[PDB]
């Protein structure tokens, strides 16, 4: 059952990617921002910045040097400021990418190479494994997670009195299906008979709030009687 | 989490209501179109920052009318119906501490303050009634007194310690919360990390306005 | 067809009592979208389904079955 | 943004779960945290 659910879950990824273009928006925006920033830099060459012409050769081809020198200075100041604006934008944007690159490296180490107890760090659910995939200027992680599906209402109790002593579960909770008391795991309903091997003793009945009455079956008793 | 979503316009800041100045500005190419883009980019992610922090629950859980949480007392952090903006008592304390004509405007945040409180209630209401289970999948209820027993196991303390000491632990929790109210109600400096963000943006914006008085 | 909102005066959008998820953010909790003859509407956006938990001091819900899911996380 | 990313991390690993990370969720052995809103920020009450 688990293997078949995994295989179908992977198949859905192919169907999702093959139809929804917006899935890769985080990487397309990086490509678009750099192309958009670079085109603005190119367009700035068409500006006059106060000079008589945006073309440098037309100033030289029409003015003799003592006059051209002032007209050129306007183009140099405008074009030099344009580069400083572009470079500053890239330095800030590059820092943003590095933080993502550092985050991607962290996930690779703690999600692919191991298994995380960090909540929602490796996908929503209880993390099992992740698989890296490459992409243009980025990385794609497939996170395999365990999600509880179907639940029932059980009556519970924090402890059990049997012989005046309070018995607590070793692992899991006490549940009742209405008439009988069992001990079961946390994340998967699997009832078990309450024995001396499931529980431990501490104190007596008078201090814990909500203790109930039952019997803790002792497996050793029938072995010595027979 | 976020800061003010300001917006600035050149044509009224550099050349405010002047035809001769505006025509000269066009000789500098697309500087303002580039600048108005940069400020818009900041303004948009300011809504993303709030979205990532609070919008982490897909459903708005809410606590039962009966507050039998095993002796623990959350009345100082659960919503207060007596306010038009359903904020808790402590939230009210926090909001009471943290405090033009030149093309400078402020955009309103996309998530209104009423919606922010509603998200924190759902995150809080889930925590008491469902433990950590509401984070992974569907919220599975569990008595709060038992919820602590498995929080104690998470730090290597056997769960019988909680049950045999349930009244003592609950009373220590209730007093610890009460001290938070006394701390906030008297010490203004507690919120310095948020007041500095407000002050830096107002201080930066006033410098921009003063620059109009310079001759250059 | 004029709708006054806290972010400004919205003209051309049909104000709706219902509440949906945000499609095109406007501000102050108002979003707009193109849906049903069809026109642009404006509404107060919703945060999600309202769902109380059946809390009680002796009742626990324990999952009996599970699902394995695969999600895609994309990072530059 | 770095603070907003940090706040989102704490919300996930401190409110929605329980951390074994030392001093990430308050000084001591972490039990639970409760979020509270604030003007342009978030306030966490860490129970340790
Ligand atoms: C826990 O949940 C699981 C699903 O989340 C449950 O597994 C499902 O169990 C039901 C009933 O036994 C199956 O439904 C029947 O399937 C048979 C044969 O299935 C074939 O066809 C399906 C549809 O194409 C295909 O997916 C399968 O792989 C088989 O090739 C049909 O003849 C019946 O008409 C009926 O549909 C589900 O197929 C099955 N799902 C999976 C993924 O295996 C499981 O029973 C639950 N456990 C408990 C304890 O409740
Ligand atoms: C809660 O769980 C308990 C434990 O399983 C249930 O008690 C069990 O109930 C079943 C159904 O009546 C009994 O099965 C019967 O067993 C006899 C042999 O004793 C057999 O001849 C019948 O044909 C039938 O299969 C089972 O014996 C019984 N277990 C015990 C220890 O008495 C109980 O019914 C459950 N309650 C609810 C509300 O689900
Ligand atoms: C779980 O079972 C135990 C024992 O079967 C229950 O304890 C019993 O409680 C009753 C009444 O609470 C006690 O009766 C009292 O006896 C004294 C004399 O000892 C008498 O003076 C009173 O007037 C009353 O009749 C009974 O003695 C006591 N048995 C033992 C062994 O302590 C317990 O109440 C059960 N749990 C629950 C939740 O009911
Ligand atoms: C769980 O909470 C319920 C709340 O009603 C408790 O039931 C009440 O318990 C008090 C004393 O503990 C009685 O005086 C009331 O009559 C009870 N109400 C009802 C409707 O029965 C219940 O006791 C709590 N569980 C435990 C184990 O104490
Ligand atoms: C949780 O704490 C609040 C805060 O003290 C309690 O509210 C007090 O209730 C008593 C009696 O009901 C009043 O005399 C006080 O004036 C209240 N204080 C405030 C600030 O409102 C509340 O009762 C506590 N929870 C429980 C279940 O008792
Ligand atoms: C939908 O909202 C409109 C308002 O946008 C409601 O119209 C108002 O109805 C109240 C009656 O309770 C009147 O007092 C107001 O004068 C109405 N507004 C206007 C502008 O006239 C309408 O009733 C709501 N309908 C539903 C089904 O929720
Ligand atoms: C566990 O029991 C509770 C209450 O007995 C169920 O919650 C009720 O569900 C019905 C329909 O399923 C609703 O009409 C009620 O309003 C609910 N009550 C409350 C207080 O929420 C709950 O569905 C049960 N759990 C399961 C898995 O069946």
């Amino acid at each position: 059952l688990i293997a078949n659910q995994f295989n179908s879950a992977i198949g859905k990824i192919q169907d999702s990617l093959s139809s929804t273009a917006s899935a890769l928006g985080k990487l397309q925006d990086v490509v678009n921002q750099n192309a958009q920033a670079l085109n603005t830099l190119v367009k700035q060459l068409s500006s006059n910045f106060g000079a008589i012409s945006s073309v440098l050769n037309d100033i030289l081809s029409r003015l003799d040097p003592p006059e051209a020198e002032v007209q050129i200075d306007r183009l140099i100041t405008g074009r030099l400021q344009s580069l400083q604006t572009y470079v500053t934008q890239q330095l800030i944007r590059a820092a943003e990418i590095r933080a993502s690159a550092n985050l991607a490296a962290t996930k690779m180490s703690e999600c692919v190479l191991g298994q995380s107890k960090r909540v929602d760090f490796c996908g929503k659910g209880y993390h099992l494994m992740s698989f890296p995939q490459s992409a243009p200027h980025g990385v794609v992680f497939l996170h395999v997670t365990y999600v509880p599906a179907q639940e029932k209402n059980f009556t519970t109790a924090p402890a059990i009195c049997h012989d005046g002593k309070a018995h607590f579960p070793r692992e899991g909770v006490f549940v009742s299906n209405g008439t009988h008391w069992f001990v079961t795991q946390r994340n998967f309903y699997e009832p078990q008979i309450i024995t001396t091997d499931n529980t431990f003793v501490s104190g007596n009945c008078d201090v814990v709030i909500g203790i109930v009455n039952n019997t803790v079956y002792d497996p050793l008793q029938p072995e010595l009687d027979s | 989490v976020s800061m003010t979503k300001t917006s600035v316009d050149c044509t009224m800041y550099i050349c405010g209501d002047s035809t001769e100045c505006s025509n000269l500005l066009l000789q500098y190419g697309s500087f303002c179109t580039q600048l108005n883009r940069a400020l818009t980019g900041i303004a948009v992610e300011q809504d993303k920052n709030t979205q990532e922090v609070f919008a982490q629950v897909k459903q708005i859980y809410k606590t039962p009318p009966i507050k039998d949480f095993g002796g623990f007392n959350f009345s100082q952090i659960l919503p207060d119906p007596s306010k038009p903006s359903k904020r808790s008592f402590i939230e009210d304390l926090l909001f009471n501490k943290v405090t033009k004509f030149n093309g400078l405007t402020v955009l309103p945040p996309l998530l209104t303050d009423e919606m922010i409180a509603q998200y924190t209630s759902a995150l809080l209401a889930g925590t008491i009634t469902s433990g950590w289970t509401f984070g992974a999948g569907a919220a599975l209820q569990i008595p709060f007194a038992m919820q602590m027993a498995y929080r104690f196991n998470g730090i290597g303390v056997t769960q019988n310690v909680l049950y045999e000491n349930q009244k003592l632990i609950a009373n220590q929790f209730n007093s610890a919360i009460g001290k938070i109210q006394d701390s906030l109600s008297s010490t203004a400096s507690a919120l310095g990390k948020l007041q500095d963000v407000v002050n830096q943006n107002a201080q930066a914006l006033n410098t921009l306005v003063k620059q109009l008085s310079s001759n250059f | 067809n004029v709708f006054q909102t806290r972010a400004g005066c919205l003209i051309g959008a049909e104000h709706v009592n219902n509440s949906y998820e945000c499609d095109i953010p406007i501000g102050a909790g108002i979003c707009a979208s193109y849906q049903t003859s069809q026109s642009i509407i404006a509404y107060t956006m919703s945060l999600g389904a309202e769902n109380s938990v059946a809390y009680s001091n002796n009742s626990i819900a324990i999952p009996t079955n599970f699902t394995i899911s695969v999600t895609t996380e994309i990072l530059p």
